């Protein structure tokens, strides 16, 4: 098996467009990922709210869907709970806040494309282990 | 079935360090001669005596 | 007659439905617009004598009404189980990952 | 007093006490039936705990017997608040809202068997005398509350059986007969009343603060089904402060 | 076991009476009680200690 260009390849948005990432954008998320998310998202669970995660299926049924790039990256900006009713950059980083969780200052809007491609690639390569916990360690 | 305890209670010791007496009384206080403590002692001075008849 | 009331629970539409009477609260994120909102108020407000009840949540905006309206096919209502419900395990019933 | 912080108290065992009152409060706290009211903090410090016996024959007068605490200062029901509604016949009942309103307390009695209770006031109301146009010394509520399973469904066994979670056999005994087993196998979860009075001893009528003697009675632990419950008797004293809402 | 049972009912046996047409002795040896790696070092005794005496 390889990580292919169809494999690589995810939404934009919600209206059907995709966007095929490079082999070196795919890398330059998953460490960004590291760097800036996994101390709570490892493996694509939630640790200080484990009810949320980062699985696919969760991110489509998000409001707004967050299952494509562009929602992914507005995530980033500006997150939202998952009914899309209030805004969390107070507590969740964030481009918004980020002067209190200094590790989102500098981060383009390629990194954050770079970060929403790892989230959308990791399940295609894992499946359940994605958002799945230690039941699929 | 009991044998040592009713020569124990003959001579005042009625109540356990648990708490309880033979009367059917609770929440007292037998100080150190309960039930208990008059078996520790046997047990002691038993060693003691053991010690004494090594030296002689 | 020795039961266990959580086993026997999951033959009833508690087994096949978000009980507004007892699941506990993570069950609402399953479906679109539900949580943390809503499935605070449905929680807080419970029990309901039918699912169309949760409709009369006093302060619900109007979007919020429509939002139950689409997701009432996916609720129940029974009787509300001892078990389920206190230790506030409706918030949070000792599941994570 | 020299009002005390944290340092101060911290380890003392005064953080188990219930605020008192001194001999000065024999007053009356006015209550004017067209206003609303609170108890902003209602606490209940335990001070006894007395298990009735189970005795032999039946019919006989069985006795609440002492016991001792082993769970050392655990015990106390605080930060306790709720409306305080004024009836039609000038009667006062207390509608708990919310507050630490539960304690797990174990208690041996004399030979050794321990019982473990939840002492509690969940969802106490509890209402005075009619005419109670001020709160006195003569004063008191008498109320109902209830008392769920001491070990909430998740708890497992040490065999790992369980209500809502765990194994539903004794699997250790993989072809023993499961009819002698269902009691210990079948976890059940009990949900009960118990009772309460508050003698209020001590009302300060400036600042709406009242203090007294209680007694409740409840049932103990079952163990979720697997034994029967004793009855508990808890007298202690309590202090609320009532505000207007 | 299911070979017989197979054979029973091509020949038009009812699942009851292909079911029926197997021996309890051979539905016997097909109980993990008699497999002899299910045992104990300390468990002593006949098999019929642990699991009982099968009637049927
Ligand atoms: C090869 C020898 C052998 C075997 C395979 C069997 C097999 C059997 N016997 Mg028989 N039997 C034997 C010899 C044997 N027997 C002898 C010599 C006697 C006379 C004592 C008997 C008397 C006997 C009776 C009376 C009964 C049996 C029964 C049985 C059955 C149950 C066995 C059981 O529970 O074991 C249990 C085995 C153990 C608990 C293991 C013991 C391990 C030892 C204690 C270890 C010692 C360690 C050592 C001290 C360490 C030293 C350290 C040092 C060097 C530093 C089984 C079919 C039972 C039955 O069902 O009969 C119908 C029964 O009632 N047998
Ligand atoms: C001279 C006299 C010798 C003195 C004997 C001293 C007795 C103590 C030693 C016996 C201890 C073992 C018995 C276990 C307990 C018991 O009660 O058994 C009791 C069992 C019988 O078991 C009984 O059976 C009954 C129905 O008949 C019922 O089912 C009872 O419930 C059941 O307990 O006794 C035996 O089975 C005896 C035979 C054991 C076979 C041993 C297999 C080989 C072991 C090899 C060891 C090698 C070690 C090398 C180490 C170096
Ligand atoms: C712990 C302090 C966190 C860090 C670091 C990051 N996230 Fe997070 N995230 C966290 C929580 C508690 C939640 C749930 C928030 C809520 O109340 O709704 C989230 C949620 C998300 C989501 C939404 C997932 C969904 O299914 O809808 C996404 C997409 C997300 N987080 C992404 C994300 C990224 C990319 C991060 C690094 C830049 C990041 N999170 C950090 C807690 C924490
Ligand atoms: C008074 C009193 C009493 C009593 C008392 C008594 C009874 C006592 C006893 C005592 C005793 C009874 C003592 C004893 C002692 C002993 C000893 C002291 C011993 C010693 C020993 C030794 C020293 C030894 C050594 C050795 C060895 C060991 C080995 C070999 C070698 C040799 C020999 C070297 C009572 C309690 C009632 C009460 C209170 C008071
Ligand atoms: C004042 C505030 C309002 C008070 C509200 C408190 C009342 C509780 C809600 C009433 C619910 C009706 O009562 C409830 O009915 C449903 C539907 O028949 C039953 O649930 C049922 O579900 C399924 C349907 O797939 C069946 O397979 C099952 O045999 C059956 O038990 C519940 O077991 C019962 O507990
Ligand atoms: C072997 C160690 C001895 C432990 C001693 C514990 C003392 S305990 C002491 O015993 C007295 C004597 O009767 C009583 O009067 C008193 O009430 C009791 O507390
Ligand atoms: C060998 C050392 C062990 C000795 C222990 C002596 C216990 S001392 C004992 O304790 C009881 C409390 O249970 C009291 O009722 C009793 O008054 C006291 O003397
Ligand atoms: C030297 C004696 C030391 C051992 C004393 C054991 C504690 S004393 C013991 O306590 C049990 C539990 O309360 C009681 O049931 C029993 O009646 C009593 O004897
Ligand atoms: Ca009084
Ligand atoms: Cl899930």
């Amino acid at each position: 098996a390889e990580l292919t260009p169809e494999v690589l390849t995810v939404p934009l948005n919600s209206e059907g467009k995709t966007i095929t990432l490079t082999e070196k954008q795919y890398l330059e998320g998953k460490r960004l990922f590291q760097y800036a998310c996994a101390s709570c998202h490892v493996g694509g669970i939630t640790k200080t709210n484990p009810s949320l995660d980062l699985r696919t299926e969760t991110l489509a049924l998000a409001t707004p869907p967050r299952d494509n790039i562009e929602g992914l990256v507005d995530y980033m900006k500006n997150p939202t709970t998952y009914d899309g009713e209030q805004e969390i950059a107070e507590v969740h980083p964030s481009l918004r806040s980020a002067d209190i969780f200094p590790k989102m200052r500098n981060l383009t809007e390629k990194d954050l494309v770079a970060i929403a491609g790892h989230i959308l690639v990791e399940p295609k390569i894992l499946g359940d282990k994605w958002g799945g916990g230690k039941v699929y360690y | 079935g009991m044998f040592v305890l009713p020569f124990m209670a003959r001579l005042g010791v009625t109540g356990s360090w648990s708490g309880w007496s033979i009367t059917g009384e609770t929440g007292i206080d037998p100080g150190f001669w309960s039930f208990e403590g008059v078996a520790l002692a046997h047990i002691v001075l038993s060693g003691l005596l053991f010690l004494a008849a090594c030296w002689h | 007659e020795l039961v266990n009331v959580v086993d026997e629970k999951l033959g009833t539409a508690y087994g096949e439905k978000i009980d507004l009477n007892n699941t506990n609260i993570a069950a609402f994120i399953q479906y679109r617009g539900l949580y943390p909102t809503l499935a605070k108020l449905i929680v807080k407000n419970a029990p309901y004598e039918s699912v169309e009840d949760v409709l009369n949540i006093p302060g619900l905006t109007e979007r919020q009404k429509q939002i139950l309206r689409e997701n009432l096919e996916h609720f129940t209502v029974t009787e509300v189980e001892t078990a389920l419900v206190e230790g506030g395990d409706r918030y949070n019933n000792g599941l994570y990952k | 007093a020299a009002t005390l912080t944290y340092d101060d108290i911290v380890g003392t065992g005064l953080a188990n006490k219930c605020p008192t009152l001194d001999d000065t409060a024999r007053g009356a706290y006015p209550i004017d039936s067209s206003q609303t009211y609170r108890i902003a903090r209602l606490c209940l410090q335990p001070t006894t705990f007395l298990v009735k016996e189970e005795p032999k024959n039946k019919r006989q007068e069985a006795e609440f017997v002492p016991t001792k605490l082993v769970t050392r200062e655990t015990t106390s029901l605080d930060q306790i608040q709720g409306e305080l509604k004024v009836n039609s016949d000038g009667s006062l009942t207390f509608v708990e809202e919310d507050g630490i309103d539960f304690q797990p307390v174990t208690v041996q009695m004399a030979g050794g068997e321990r019982i473990p209770l939840l002492f509690t006031v969940k969802n106490l109301v509890a209402s005075t005398q009619p005419n109670v146009t001020s709160i006195t010394t003569s004063t008191d509520f008498k109320g109902e509350f209830n008392v769920p399973s001491y070990r909430t469904a998740n708890f497992l066994d040490p065999k790992g059986r369980g209500l809502a979670s765990g194994y539903d056999s004794a699997i250790a005994l993989p072809q023993a007969k499961e009819e002698e087993l269902a009691r210990a196998n079948v976890k059940r979860f009990s949900l009960t009343k118990g009772q309460i009075s508050l003698n209020v001893a001590k009302v300060d009528g400036r600042t709406g603060e009242i203090a007294g003697t209680f007694e409740s009675e409840q049932l103990s632990d079952d163990d979720m089904g697997a034994h029967e419950p004793h009855e508990v008797k808890i007298q202690g004293v309590f202090y609320a402060s009532i505000e207007p809402a | 076991i299911n070979r017989r049972v197979q054979a029973s009912l091509a020949s038009g046996a009812t699942l009851e009476e292909a079911w029926s047409a197997i021996p309890e002795k051979l539905a016997f040896y097909d109980y993990i009680g008699n497999n002899p790696a299910k045992g104990g070092l300390f468990r002593t005794g006949p098999m019929n200690k642990g699991d009982g005496i099968a009637q049927a």
